[PDB]
RNA sequence: GACGGAAGGGCACCACCAGGAGUGGAGCCUGCGGCUUAAUUUGACUCAACACGGGGAAACUCACCAGGUCCAGACACAAUAAGGAUUGACAGAUUGAGAGCUCUUUCUUGAUUUUGUGGGUGGUGGUGCAUGGCCGUUCUUAGUUGGUGGAGUGAUUUGUCUGCUUAAUUGCGAUAACGAACGAGACCUUAACCUACUAAAUAGUGGUGCUAGCAUUUGCUGGUUAUCCACUUCUUAGAGGGACUAUCGGUUUCAAGCCGAUGGAAGUUUGAGGCAAUAACAGGUCUGUGAUGCCCUUAGACGUUCUGGGCCGCACGCGCGCUACACUGACGGAGCCAGCGAGUCUAACCUUGGCCGAGAGGUCUUGGUAAUCUUGUGAAACUCCGUCGUGCUGGGGAUAGAGCAUUGUAAUUAUUGCUCUUCAACGAGGAAUUCCUAGUAAGCGCAAGUCAUCAGCUUGCGUUGAUUACGUCCCUGCCCUUUGUACACA
């Protein structure tokens, strides 16, 4: 009842493609 | 661990008092009436004595789940 | 195939001499009921925790003082037993308000 | 981040309060029970300090 | 109160999974037990959460106890954008 | 009590001057962008933060204080 | 009912008698007034304010004063605003300050804040004469009430009383009352008695080993946290027992009771407490409380924090104390004996022992979460042998100079300790006034509370241990009837 267990929902929705990273010139 | 007996038994007494307060405040519309705490191997027990326990429980166990978590997070029980 | 001796030491400490003594004596007849070897419950001098305080929250009035006490009774019973009884005897004979302590090792 | 907001509370009446009401005045410190005398009397029974003599 | 949303999330998140927060009444603690923020950020965040409903408060011996409510459940559901029927302190764990 | 002693000249807060933000990104010739206000070399400042130009001074504002770069 | 500056009875070392030991005088300690001050925070003023608010304040405490910061001003709306609502800061100036407080200069931050109104929020701000709760006082007191009956139209009264007795409305007795309940008693706790019960290397004895010293004649005096055996008198604490003013005798309505004698651990409620009815107070406490009404204040804050000062300030008045005036003594050697206690985990409490140091202390280690180690707490008065010899003396130890140490971030207005020096008043205290009846008074230290450091205070504790009553109402205080009242907010 009222499943998906938020404590582990960030662990099931832990798939990538939610960031970006690039820097460091001069 | 590693306490004195005098310090231990007094420490438990205070423990009772702080516990009995927090329920006395949090379970007033439930006719809270006092507690006892049973210290066993692997478990510490707490028996709420109220006249309206069906409201202490909460929908299939919501409210006591909060009260435990409350008592838990404060006195640093695992 | 098990069960050697361990030379146990069960200390009982509490402020409820009726429940303390009940757990204290029931142990002594749950051990010679089944033929161990032991030194009977040893009563340590009951210590008395005094607290002396004025009754008044404020300062007015004759200086009425008032002293509370909290008495601590601490027993110990030494048992020579195997692992089978001591673990049977630690789960049972629990009592809310009688702190059982079980130590081993004559060293 | 504010290096301008505190001063040693390591000892004396400023370091300790009453675990019930937070007063520093007239703390009973015996047995680590750390309760002011006015709170102790309204809790002494539940702590296990009773009146025999 | 003034604080970066960064610390707001740690509170708002942790309140959702655990459903209940505790906090000693002593600002200047500089680090909550179990949370990654200053103690002060906790108490005044929950106070803000409490004053628009969403959570009750109990004090009793210098420790706040905060009880996430039903009407609160949907709010931080929005603020954490998690979907309807995600979770709370509302799980009967396994068989206990 | 003894209200209102107060010899004069009350104190003011900070203002945080308006300063309609940087066009300090000079492009040269449509659209070679020459990027005025040299940036900062601390890995907590991902080179998007620049250095303030006072006298004897290149200051990293993103470091609330840290790391005076001297040029 | 309450009250009287009427009458009659009681009761008590917060009353006297009989005395003890004192206070009142002195030096200092400590509180209250006063004055002083930037401020010297404040409550309380007969018993029932004045070493009381556990109130021994260097910061903290903290309320006061001279100054500097911060918002930790929830939430609703509104305005502002992504072309930036707002946040922060290097160095400088500034500042007590290495506070970006403010300012110069100019990066930074991204809707968290800002401004405003409404609403709230904290406050050791006011109000104890708005309250809760608690406490103190009357009260070292003995009073409160219903059932059945009796008296009165009624409110009520009788019961609940002249006397006697008791610590007690405790009873005896008398009796239109009879028979009960609350409160007193009972009860509970502690200190006393067990060679009877159950045992104990965390308590201790006798035996034996193993072992030392002296005498030798077999003895005497010790060592040995297990080399063994046994015991529970001593210590411990469970269960019981024990006393009921017993037996006998004087006295007495020969009633409750009282007094003496024997026995007894114990016969003053066995001693000392804990608990304690109905009621009253404008008693104290909003400065213990995140107990609280209302009022005040709420960003140049009465919020809060930080820096420094103050609560200790000194012509003086009052109160609790400490130490004294010496020969029942100081001093120096030597003897050398208690009890109630406490004591360190996510930490630096209680400290043995060995060194170093005159001392205070230091340093190296160690036992203890404790009947196990500190500790036999080898405490102090005290007891013993000497020195001094009545002289402000070697009694007395104020004031003060100089040095060394500990506690703490900090010791200056000197926290404390030690050393040398300085060597005051005080030659027993006017009028006054306090406390007390047996292991009590007084003398004497100790542990605990507070406590980083500081007890001349307090709560308890044991040690040494009397004199004089064992009565009364004269003084003072309070109860009780009677009686008067036009009081009943009494
Ligand atoms: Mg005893
Ligand atoms: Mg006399
Ligand atoms: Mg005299
Ligand atoms: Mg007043
Ligand atoms: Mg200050
Ligand atoms: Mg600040
Ligand atoms: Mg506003
Ligand atoms: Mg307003
Ligand atoms: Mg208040
Ligand atoms: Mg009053
Ligand atoms: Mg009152
Ligand atoms: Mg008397
Ligand atoms: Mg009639
Ligand atoms: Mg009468
Ligand atoms: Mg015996
Ligand atoms: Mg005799
Ligand atoms: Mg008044
Ligand atoms: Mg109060
Ligand atoms: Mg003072
Ligand atoms: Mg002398
Ligand atoms: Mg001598
Ligand atoms: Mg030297
Ligand atoms: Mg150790
Ligand atoms: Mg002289
Ligand atoms: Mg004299
Ligand atoms: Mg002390
Ligand atoms: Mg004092
Ligand atoms: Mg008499
Ligand atoms: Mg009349
Ligand atoms: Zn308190
Ligand atoms: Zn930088």
């Amino acid at each position: 009842a009222k499943k998906v267990e938020l404590d582990a929902e960030r662990i099931e929705t832990a798939e990538k493609e939610a960031y970006v990273p690039a820097t460091k010139v001069k | 661990a590693l306490i004195s007996k005098k310090r231990k038994l007094v420490a438990d007494g205070v423990f009772y008092a702080e516990l009995n307060e927090f329920f006395t405040r949090e379970l007033a519309e439930e006719g809270y009436s006092g507690v006892e705490v049973r210290v066993t191997p692997t478990k510490t027990e707490v028996i709420i004595r109220a006249t309206r326990t069906q409201d202490v429980l909460g929908e299939n166990g919501r409210r006591i789940n909060e009260l435990t978590l409350l008592v838990q997070k404060r006195f640093k029980y695992a | 195939q098990q069960q050697q001796i361990i030379k146990i030491r069960i200390t009982l400490t509490s402020t409820k001499v009726k429940q303390l003594e009940n757990v204290s004596s029931n142990i002594v007849k749950n051990a010679e009921q089944h033929n161990l070897v032991k030194k009977g419950p040893v009563r340590l001098p009951t210590k008395v925790l005094k607290i002396s305080t004025r009754k008044t929250p404020n300062g007015e009035g004759s200086k009425t003082w008032e002293t509370y006490e909290m008495r601590i009774h601490k027993r110990y019973i030494d048992l020579e037993a195997p692992v089978q009884i001591v673990k049977r005897i630690t789960q049972i004979t629990i009592e809310p308000g009688v702190d059982v302590e079980v130590v081993v090792a004559s060293n | 981040e504010n290096v301008w907001f505190s001063h040693p509370r390591r000892y004396g009446k400023g370091s300790r309060q009453c675990r019930v009401c937070s007063s520093h005045t007239g703390l009973i410190r015996k047995y680590g029970l750390n309760i002011c005398r006015q709170c102790f009397r309204e809790k002494a029974n539940d702590i296990g300090f009773n009146k025999f003599r | 109160m003034l604080m970066p949303k960064e610390d707001r999330n740690k509170i708002h998140q942790y309140l959702f999974q655990e459903g209940v927060v505790v906090a000693k009444k002593d600002f200047n603690q500089a680090k909550h037990e179990e949370i990654d923020t200053k103690n002060l950020y906790v108490i005044k965040a929950l106070q803000s959460l409490t004053s628009k409903g969403y959570v009750k408060t109990q004090f009793s011996w210098q420790y706040y106890y905060y009880t996430l409510t039903e009407e609160g459940v949907e709010y931080l559901r929005e603020y954490l954008n998690l979907p309807e029927h995600i979770v709370p302190g509302t799980y009967i764990q396994e068989r206990n | 009590k003894k209200v209102y002693t107060t010899p004069k000249k009350i104190k003011h807060k900070h203002k945080k001057v308006k300063l309609a933000v940087l066009s300090y990104y000079k492009v040269d010739a449509e659209g070679k962008v020459t990027k005025l206000r040299r940036e900062c070399s601390n890995p907590t400042c991902g080179a998007g933060v620049f250095l303030a130009n006072h006298k004897d001074r290149l200051y990293c504002g993103k470091c609330h204080s840290v790391y005076k770069v001297n040029a």
